[PDB]
This record gives C-alpha cells, sequence and structure tokens, in this order.
C-alpha cells in the first residue's frame, strides 16, 4: 500500500443533497492538517449551517519509533462538541485516530476506517455518502 | 480578557547578514487560536521567514491545543523539515514528530537558538507571538 488511506463514509438524516453537496469523490492531502467545516476555505467543505466554518482538523503526524502516519482529530469549532469514539470534545481539545472511528458532530455521522501505507509525506482520502446511519 | 504570549528570543551567529529581516520584534502580533504559526523559508506558506537557503520551506509549526480539563492553552510544535533534526531542550524531533511546548524551553534547529517562553493569558480565541533580539549566543 504506497498510500495511508482513510476511508471515510458520510450521514446526515434530512440534508444530505446540500450539505454533502460540495464532497468530492477523494482528496489526496500533504502533511498539513487537513480542514473539515463550511467554510470556503476548508478542504472537506460540509454545506451545515450549524457548523462553524473552521469544525475540526485531521493533523497527520509521526510517533518516535513510527513508520507510519497517525493522524490528531482536534475540534476548532467553538460552537459544539465533536462526538470521537465515545468522547465528547470541545474546543481544541483532540485525540488520535485508531483504525475504526466513529466521530458525530451537529447531526452530522462520520466513520473513518484507516489503512497504514508506506508514504510519510501523503495520504488519500476517499469519501461515501451513506444513506443510511452509520453509527 | 489577558492573552497567551509565547516569547521566543532568537539568536544565529549570522544575524547582522539579515537572517531575520522580516521579523518584527517587541511588537506582540495575534493570531486565532485555530490558526497554525509556520516557520521556514517560504513566505507563502510561513508566517515567519527566515532569509537562509540553509532554511525549509517550512522548518516547524506551533499547534495551539487544550488538555482535557484544563482552561489553559498549550502549544504542540512538530518538525516538518526533513532533512533538519529540531532539538527541544535534549529531546531530538525528527520528521514529523512532535511535543507538547514546556514554559520554558531551548529550539535549536541548525545555527538557531530559539528561548520559548509561555506566559499563559485568560483569552482561549487568541494568542500573541513576541520575538526578543539577542546580540549574543543563547547557548
Ligand atoms: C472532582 C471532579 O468532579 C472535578 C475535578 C476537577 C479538577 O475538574
Amino acid at each position: 500500500r504506497p498510500l495511508t488511506v482513510l476511508q471515510v463514509s458520510l450521514y446526515h438524516p434530512t440534508q444530505g443533497p446540500v450539505a454533502f453537496a460540495h464532497v468530492p469523490q477523494q482528496l489526496q492531502h500533504d502533511a498539513s492538517r487537513l480542514l473539515v467545516g463550511r467554510g470556503q476555505n476548508t478542504h472537506l467543505q460540509l454545506q451545515l449551517p450549524q457548523l462553524s466554518r473552521y469544525h475540526l482538523s485531521l493533523e497527520p503526524y509521526l510517533e518516535k519509533g513510527s513508520s507510519l502516519l497517525a493522524f490528531c482529530l482536534k475540534v476548532l469549532t467553538r460552537k459544539s462538541c465533536v462526538w470521537v469514539n465515545g468522547l465528547p470534545l470541545r474546543y481544541l481539545e483532540q485525540v488520535p485516530l485508531g483504525t475504526i472511528n466513529r466521530i458525530s458532530f451537529s447531526g452530522i455521522q462520520m466513520l473513518v476506517r484507516k489503512e497504514g501505507g508506506a508514504s510519510l509525506e501523503t495520504f488519500v482520502c476517499y469519501f461515501h455518502l451513506s444513506p443510511s446511519p452509520l453509527i | 480578557e489577558t492573552v497567551t504570549c509565547l516569547q521566543m528570543t532568537i539568536y544565529h551567529p549570522g544575524q547582522q547578514s539579515g537572517i531575520f529581516k522580516s521579523i518584527r520584534f517587541s511588537s506582540k502580533e495575534k493570531f486565532p487560536s485555530i490558526e497554525v504559526v509556520k516557520f521556514g523559508r517560504n513566505s507563502n506558506m510561513c508566517q515567519y521567514t527566515f532569509q537562509d537557503k540553509q532554511v525549509s520551506r517550512i522548518q516547524f509549526v506551533l499547534q495551539p491545543f487544550k488538555q482535557f480539563n484544563s482552561s489553559v492553552l498549550s502549544f504542540e510544535i512538530k518538525n516538518m523539515s526533513k532533512k533538519t533534526s529540531l532539538m527541544v531542550d535534549n529531546q531530538e524531533l525528527g520528521y514529523l514528530n512532535k511535543m507538547d511546548l514546556p514554559y520554558k524551553c531551548m529550539l535549536r534547529f541548525g545555527e538557531y537558538q530559539f528561548l520559548l517562553q509561555k506566559e499563559d493569558g485568560e483569552s482561549v480565541e487568541s494568542f500573541e507571538t513576541q520575538f526578543i533580539m539577542s546580540s549574543r549566543p543563547l547557548l
């Protein structure tokens, strides 16, 4: 596997077509943080008025002794909490991602499945729009 | 509300040649706490740039965050350079290695010496940087 892959599934119970209208099929990202929110300057733009312009970020990094990228999810919104694997995170709090991640925020359900790959400079996300609940 | 300040005293043995010429000294600069502050050679990628071909286009970044059960602003530092290790006191950060910044610490990368001192403030939405000159080496 040349790149770490994040398989991302998204769900919203009532606003899918508008909320996900700008979600691409995939994004290949570098070693900078990946921004998620309703703003135009985000990498994953989700068009929900309850989101902040910058709502959360995914940061790739390396632990000492590791040959595989880790990912740190940090909350950027002041408005609400982001549940990550059972922990309700609030502004500027953060946790690392595991292999399967259940993330909910402002009605959006998001699953992130991480498959490790070799690159330490690049990763790719694939986005699936689920008609049915994920969590 | 008071604002957390990162006071960075910076030194380079060749600084008289203009290494820090784009840095404004002793002037606080305010950033949203959702910003990431980057240091490096490339002015399109970094808020703070050094006039130095030895400096990577992005050398390191400051990542503001909050510990659980804490009301103060912490900062990770992360090395972005593939070629140049970043020393935080005696801890060596390789490429994409990060760590929490102590309240007082010495940063070293190449010939650069930075003394970083964090002064907590009560604002959670903002923080400030401040740069201090040193005519003589810090280390
Ligand atoms: C005792 C517990 O309920 C609160 C502890 C403080 C440190 O947050």
